[PDB]
């Protein structure tokens, strides 16, 4: 199997401005090379067949090079609408492998995450489950790391992330960090921390509570 | 004017197959090979295998072994993709076609079908209010409240804050998997404005009938 390297899962970008995507095969497919786009919810688009042709209705803004091993995507000035996933794709030799994509994302000031804890609600306990939710919101870059911390010692067991694109808005990303126990489990534990390391501050942001104190 | 109609989402159990379908149309059926494609959110997509409805039957990728065995139908020139085993299938697939007589791109693509695989139940959710410990308001100039929705199948859920005229300020977050598909909201108003002004999280689910208004209340 040919396997298709994109070494960069997110490319930061500015409106306007120049970009190359990265694509590379683990063996000399040729020219045998295709570039798709891929919005949210919606199928590929062939942008670029046989290593460097565009594809018909595709916009001379797009672009792509490479014959042998290594192939690149190029967007002369990048577009609103440009701001998406795009795959490499090899069909030298079955099977088929695509690349594993790279978005493209706009380029803003740094956003420090403002970080909110939430203990399980009443009704919730009353069901037998303790949820502790941590909201993560409004941040960039989008690199973070969420900790969860109770008594002290880290917990990986029981936290389920979420988290949303990059806006169209404001370009920031947000997140949702759910450390879910039972309430027996709950219960035996004081201290819930929910711990965010952002380049935005040396210290990593920090929300607690503990149980039964205000 | 090409065209690849997809069949709608199923939820098929942990344990059964599913017969996809991929109806083409605007040109001769038979000129051109189908494919399909698999995509999963953290495996990318994948090739499966093509099939000629000319009859050269199949090709498939390695990896799909039995799992994926195609078969088409001229008469009607529609393709369609088996799916055997079905558990860790749960994943998007598509329809593909070519676009020139010599490049093995695909220039032509279905919308996709949507593939779960889950032994719940139809299940509505339970709401839980997010307020800030021991009521108050936070610290700050700005209050964040939210909503959390967990124990459902299958999706979706549409959730809006105070019958959606509430709508700065909000983050809705995709829900996760676990048995009972769980999300959350969080909604960040005005310090002052809570609990002066209320605040309710609308949940519906259409699946269930069931909609849920919770209103989120100082707590100790």
């Amino acid at each position: 199997d040919i396997v298709m390297t994109q070494s960069h899962k997110f490319m930061s970008t500015s409106v306007g401005d120049r970009v190359s995507i990265t694509c590379k095969a683990s063996q000399d497919v040729n020219t045998a090379l295709a570039w798709y786009q891929q919005i949210p919810g919606q199928s590929p688009k062939l942008l670029i067949y046989s290593a460097s042709n565009r594809y018909t209705g595709v916009p001379d803004r797009f672009t792509a090079s490479g014959s042998g091993t290594d192939f690149t995507f190029t967007i002369s000035s990048v577009q609103a609408e440009d701001l998406a996933l795009y795959y490499c794709q090899q069909h030298y030799t079955t099977p088929w492998t695509f690349g594993g994509g790279t978005k493209l994302e706009i380029k803003r000031a740094d956003a420090a995450p403002t970080v909110s804890i939430f203990p399980p609600s009443s009704e919730q306990l009353t069901s037998g489950g303790a949820s502790v939710v941590c909201f993560l919101n409004n941040f960039y870059p989008k690199d973070i790391n969420v900790k969860w911390a109770i008594d002290g010692a880290e917990r990986a067991g029981g936290v389920l992330n979420s988290f949303t694109g990059q806006d169209s808005k404001d370009s920031t990303y947000s997140m949702s960090s759910t450390l879910t126990l039972t309430k027996d489990e709950y219960e035996r534990h004081a201290s819930y921390t929910c711990e965010a390391t952002h380049k935005t501050s040396t210290a990593p942001i920090v929300k607690s509570f503990n149980r039964g104190a205000a | 004017a090409v065209h690849l109609q997809g069949t709608e989402l199923v939820k098929p159990g942990a344990s059964a197959g599913v017969k996809l379908s991929c109806k083409a149309s605007g040109y001769t059926f038979t000129n051109y090979d189908m494919n399909w494609v698999r995509q999963r959110p953290e495996q990318g997509l994948e090739w499966i295998g093509w099939i000629f409805p000319g009859d050269g039957s199949t090709r498939y990728n390695e990896k799909f072994k039995g799992k994926a065995t195609l078969t088409t139908d001229k008469s009607s020139s529609t393709a369609y993709q088996l799916n055997r085993l079905t558990s860790e299938d749960s994943a998007v697939y598509f329809c593909a076609r070519r676009g020139f007589h010599g490049s093995y791109s695909f220039a032509y693509w279905g919308q996709g079908t949507l593939v779960t695989v889950s032994g719940a139940k139809t299940t509505a959710p339970s709401v839980y209010p997010l307020a800030p410990a021991a009521g108050a308001a936070g610290a700050g100039s700005s209050v964040t409240l939210g909503c959390l929705v967990k124990g459902y199948f299958p999706e979706p859920v549409t959730l809006t804050w105070n019958s959606g005229s509430l709508s700065s300020g909000v983050h809705t977050f995709p829900a996760v998997l676990a048995d009972l598909y769980t999300l959350s909201s969080s909604v960040t108003v005005t310090s002052s404005t809570w609990p002066a002004e209320s605040i309710t999280c609308n949940v519906a689910h259409p699946a269930s009938s069931t909609k849920v208004d919770k209103k989120i209340e100082p707590r100790g």
